[PDB]
């Protein structure tokens, strides 16, 4: 799972 | 709502402590009533509100995966088929997680949007719509998962817009938006070119801006470039 | 009540689905409505609902001593007060704990403890019944800490007397019940020459059983150990 | 703080 902010 | 008879400054200091004490549903009610008092939010209560929200729909996405996941095993081929409950369970903290988008949705539609006059909270709040119909993007399937991508591509557009014509490449803010448009991309709109290449002109455009920068604010911006990089690193 | 119209046994699977989500607050309302169906907990239920209110229950208490630190600090001299918000919420959470803390003993009291036949399942509820006064303990003040402390030692002396007369010493729930009996002397009767005792005799007389066991039991067994070892570092 | 199960 990609990196949100 | 019910927390109407607190005053604003009460609702942001408990949801301050509501974080050290990791109540996020707390310190989402908080700051939903600290918005509902009708004035703008600075700076600090904005993150507040943001994250709250994260966290509290972050448990909520994180619990549906898990039931998704069970459900789709339970409805396959050589085992067995064991009952409703998996789906009515998968469903009940669907609509949960929908209400709660639903809520943050009418928080900024109602009316902290029309009333952002600046680049920075403007973007922000644009950054969250775009997020929060991202949110229900990830569970829509009936006559609604276009309409729900198309919101949240449009609030994450006028974002990236007023965010590349008002804001420098490293702004935290501008960062954070791009990473998450480009998570949209690749995961959502099933345009993972459009994905990569905007995580790296994102990147790129800051890398060559970080010399405009303090040590304190070098450390922000480098922060979340990195989260790019991440991605970068996972989608090539 | 609200689970009312669920099946008994839609209610365990949802059960155990919430667990694997990490649901906790579901996990354990679902469990509640399988209690109040009024048949007996089997021993895989019993730690359904024992887990369920454990992890409810922990965030709260976790949650009321970030919040029960600063309030102590907030009262000191040579710094500043600032209002009563820190000891609203600080109650706030304590009232949702105590509430939390009544439910389970309001199970045990109508009907669990009562229909259990059984050593294990009676020890593993008084167990559980001075757990929770244990908790209600730790937060009490008033002209009550003292009735609450008592009706911990008193449930739990009862699961020791059981548990000492129908359980082998290597028996998980005569280790844990050891174990907590042995944390309520040290942390709330201010009994720590007792919970060293205890600590001490419970894990030397189980050491001397462990021959009995096969590995799987040894397993379980030396787990608890190893909490009277961890405890008595830590008083010793 | 001590261990409990
Ligand atoms: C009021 C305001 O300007 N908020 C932005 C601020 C920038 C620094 N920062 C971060 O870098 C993290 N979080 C976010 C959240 C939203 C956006 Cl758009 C960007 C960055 C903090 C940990 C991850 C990155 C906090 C918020
Ligand atoms: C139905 C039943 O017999 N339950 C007890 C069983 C024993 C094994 N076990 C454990 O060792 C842990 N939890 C508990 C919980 C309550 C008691 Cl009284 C003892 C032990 C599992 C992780 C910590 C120890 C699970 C429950
Ligand atoms: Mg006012
Ligand atoms: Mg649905
Ligand atoms: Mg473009
Ligand atoms: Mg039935
Ligand atoms: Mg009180
Ligand atoms: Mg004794």
């Amino acid at each position: 799972f990609p990196a949100t902010v | 709502g019910a927390m109407g008879s607190m005053e604003r400054a009460s609702l942001i200091q408990k949801a301050k402590l509501a974080e050290q004490a990791e109540r996020y549903e707390d310190m989402a009610a908080f700051m939903k009533g600290a918005v509902e008092k009708g004035e703008e939010l600075s700076c600090e209560e904005r993150n507040l509100l943001s994250v709250a929200y994260k966290n509290v729909v972050g448990g909520q996405r994180a619990a549906w995966r898990v039931l998704s996941s069970i459900e789709q095993k339970s409805n396959e081929e050589g085992s067995e088929e064991k009952g409703p409950e998996v789906r009515e369970y998968r469903e009940k903290v669907e609509t949960e997680l929908q209400g709660v988008c639903d809520t943050v949705l009418g928080l900024l539609d109602s009316h902290l949007i029309k009333e952002a006059g600046d680049a920075e909270s403007r973007v922000f709040y644009l950054k969250m719509k775009g997020d929060y119909y991202r949110y229900l993007a990830e569970v829509a399937t009936g006559d609604d998962k276009k309409r729900i991508i198309d919101s949240a591509r449009s609030a994450y557009q006028e974002a990236m817009d007023i965010s590349k014509k008002e804001m420098p490449p490293t702004n935290p803010i501008r960062l954070g938006l791009a990473l998450n448009f480009s998570v949209f991309h690749y995961e959502i709109a099933n345009s993972p070119e459009e994905a990569i290449s905007l995580a790296k002109t994102t990147f790129d455009e800051a890398m060559a801006d970080l010399h405009t920068l303090s040590e304190d604010s070098y450390k922000d911006s480098t922060l979340i470039m990195q989260l790019l990089r991440d991605n970068l690193t996972l989608w090539t």
